[PDB]
């Protein structure tokens, strides 16, 4: 059983699914088209906002080229937004991929920050680890039985 | 002994570092910053010892 | 001022460039559904007005 | 967003001249006559003008007149007096980025 | 995933690849991701002959 | 038309500013209080509105975060409150108050308030 | 509004259901029974706004 999770706004929650793309499934995180198993989301704007503010989440906005799915890049760095070579610092033509949220209890629904935790399986011919709640029983042999 | 894999080997991006041992095997990908050399004493000589 | 259902207001688009997927940030919608074109593909295909 | 653009930055005129003063809002749909007047002599607060295309609030005298349709709307004065010192702006009740207009600045010789 | 296939074959009495058929077994498999656009070794050349 | 506004005060670097905004002076048929800032010698530009009623602020662009929005517990005197004031803060605060439901052009204003940063 | 919002209209009266994409902002009072609406309202007479 594999149980990741990340924090992202109501506006993105439609965007985790197999086959999509924008602007949070096609630089930080990518689900692939033959994926088994599924996710889990619901609205925790009642303590991951504040009225300043909460400016504690970050997400890549630029990147060279579409990441394959289930990959991870937490690299930083100053993207080549201009002709001219970005030395480095910031400044015109020189974007910093990472930029924060804005989430406030003021802003309405769809908007709101959302918690969201995605459970991935694979049912594959493989030595079994964890099961449901049942029960064994005896094996019988040379009989015509429900196996 | 081991091999070691990424896409850069530098400190800015995470970096594998499968390293065997005689009676065990280490597997730990990490953010490695640098990895200089394998230590040698200049010696490299069996012949003898 | 938006207008009433007996007497909605038809308006035009002609001879610009489009972008569908600005939109998100104008206002706090969730389900935007659409029924002829998948909202994924709106930024490819090129329409007559 | 709309935003307006405001000409001449300043005028200086002896009382008793009339004047005209231009307000256009760069917007590529318009604004259909939903654009406001405002006038605000030093200290006290800026007061109604004109409201509508053309029409006057309560309280003020038909000595103003106002004119314009679609994207481009003028204002006409007559009988200025040393009292109307005062700086003029525009604003388009439109949209809902609610912004006002570079001004201008009316001296009384 | 990352997928490791081993198989230790004997006989190498004079040909560096000698020909024939053999099968690699799987050993393991890891839950890696990353983006691995990068080989190397870690080859002990302390001594060697 | 002269709505009753808390009047001038001088402020150090990194205090606070409370200003009132009384309204009972006449009668309204709206549900909205709103507020016009003006530079000292630039022109005017919006900040925001406050729905009555409901108490719901909403913050334009380059007004959001630090001004505050306030109501009173009948629904009439909205007070504005700032905190860390700048060098640049020093400008002059009106409260417009509209005169029918959806018409959103201003015809009462208070006679304003200033704040004043100094030392 | 607290006190109630009573800007918006809308038509249920009508002869026959219209085609689609198209308006009618046409006010007339609607007759529903045999005795004539000749103007104002009345019993058997339905302003449809």
């Amino acid at each position: 059983v594999y149980a990741d999770s990340f924090v992202i706004r109501g506006n993105e929650v439609s965007q985790i699914a197999p086959g999509q793309t924008g602007n949070i499934a096609d630089y930080n995180y990518k689900l692939p088209d033959d994926f088994t198993g599924c996710v889990i989301a619901w609205n925790s704007n009642k303590l991951d906002s504040k009225v300043g503010g909460n400016y504690n989440y970050l997400y890549r906005l630029f990147r060279k080229s579409n990441l394959k799915p289930f990959e991870r890049d937490i690299s930083t760095e100053i993207y080549q937004a201009g002709n001219k070579p970005c030395n480095g610092v910031a400044g015109f033509n020189c974007y910093f991929p990472l930029r924060s949220y804005g989430f406030r209890p003021t802003y309405g629904v769809g908007h709101q920050p959302y918690r969201v935790v995605v459970l991935s399986f694979e049912l594959l011919h493989a030595p079994a680890t964890v099961c449901g709640p049942k029960k064994s029983t005896n094996l019988v042999k040379n009989k015509c039985v429900n196996f | 002994r081991g091999w070691i894999f990424g896409t850069t080997l530098d400190s800015k991006t995470q970096s594998l570092l499968i390293v065997n041992n005689a009676t065990n095997v280490v597997i730990k990908v990490c953010e490695f910053q640098f990895c200089n050399d394998p230590f040698l004493d200049v010696y490299y000589h069996k012949n003898n010892k | 001022r938006f207008a009433s259902v007996y007497a909605w207001n038809r308006k035009r688009i002609s001879n610009c460039v489009a972008d569908y997927s600005v939109l998100y940030n104008f206002a706090p919608f969730f389900a935007f559904k659409c029924y002829g074109v998948s909202p994924t593909k709106l930024n490819d295909l090129c329409f007559t007005n | 967003e709309v935003v307006m653009t405001q000409s001449p930055a300043s005028l200086s005129v002896s009382p008793g001249e009339r004047a005209t003063l231009s307000c256009r809002a760069r917007a590529s749909l318009g604004i259909s006559t939903d654009l406001a007047w405002y006038q605000q002599r030093p200290g006290q607060a800026p007061r109604l003008l004109i409201y509508g295309a053309s029409t006057r609030a309560t309280g003020i005298p038909a000595r103003f007149s106002g004119s314009g349709s679609g994207t481009e709307f003028t204002l006409t004065i007559s009988s200025l007096q040393s009292e109307d010192s005062a700086v003029y702006y525009c604003q388009q009740y439109s949209n809902w980025p609610l912004t006002f207009g570079g001004g201008t600045k009316v001296e009384i010789k | 995933y990352f997928k490791i296939y081993s198989k230790h074959t004997p006989i190498n009495l004079g040909r560096d690849l000698p020909q024939g058929f053999s099968a690699l077994e799987p050993l393991v498999d890891l839950p890696i991701g990353i983006n691995i656009t990068r080989f190397q070794t870690l080859l002990a050349l302390h001594r060697s002959y | 038309v002269q709505l009753a506004q808390s009047g001038s005060e001088l402020r150090k670097p990194g205090a606070s500013v409370k200003v009132s905004c009384d309204t009972s002076g006449h009668s309204f048929t709206s549900n909205a209080i709103h507020w016009v800032r003006q530079a000292p010698g630039q022109g005017l530009e919006w900040m925001g509105w406050i729905n009555t009623d409901t108490g719901t602020p909403t913050y334009a662009q380059g007004f959001t975060g630090r001004f505050v929005f306030s109501l009173d517990t009948s629904a009439r005197t909205a007070y504005l409150q700032i905190s860390s004031l700048k060098a640049d803060d020093t400008a002059v605060f009106y409260c417009a108050r509209e005169r029918d439901y959806s018409d959103y052009f201003f015809d009462y204003w208070g006679q304003g308030t200033l704040v004043t940063v100094s030392s």
